[PDB]
């Protein structure tokens, strides 16, 4: 997840990431956003629900 | 473009350990379901090893089941195949085969150049 996306997610309502099966790592990067209503993660290959 | 090159093929006495390697191209090694094929002299080309994408499941023919181990290694775009205690029937020419391309542009299938392995 980019730094710019994390910065802009402070006022983001819907976040959608379609990684096409590419492995994605959050590494404690979503707690910055607290106004998100949608967190679609299609084909993010998480293998684990992020903490 | 997309291309594959075989390496590690060479003559070796029976009972030795061989580690064939392949040099791949822009198509992801993590993706691009991959094959290790053999063509034996006085025989028709027959599939040996199969490594899958998104799960890394191994497939083998019955004649090559038990003493052949295939794997795909990323961050270097490599496909490896280890044979231990090869029997005289293993003498053939081994290729790397791509039947599915990468995530995008899904380019056609290309056969590898191949290396000849001999068992004495």
């Amino acid at each position: 997840l980019p730094q710019v996306v994390t910065d802009v997610g402070v006022h983001l309502q819907k976040l959608s990431i379609n990684n096409e099966g590419t492995k994605l790592i959050v590494l404690n990067s979503l707690k910055k956003m607290v106004n998100l209503t949608e967190l679609e993660l299609i084909r993010c290959d998480l293998e684990r629900i992020p903490h | 473009q997309v291309q594959l090159v075989e390496s590690g093929g060479g003559l070796v006495q029976a009972g030795g350990s061989l580690r064939l390697s392949c040099a791949a191209s822009g198509f992801p090694v993590y993706q691009a379901w991959m094959w290790w094929y053999r063509q034996a002299p006085g025989k028709e080309r027959e599939w040996v090893a199969a490594i899958e994408s998104e799960g890394q499941y191994t497939w083998y023919a019955d004649s090559v089941k038990g003493r052949f181990t295939i794997s795909r290694d990323n961050a270097k775009n490599t496909v490896y195949l280890q044979m231990n205690s090869l029997k005289p029937e293993d003498t053939a020419v081994y290729y790397c085969n791509v039947k599915d391309t990468g995530h995008t542009t899904n380019q056609y299938d290309y056969w590898g150049q191949g290396t000849q392995v001999t068992v004495s």
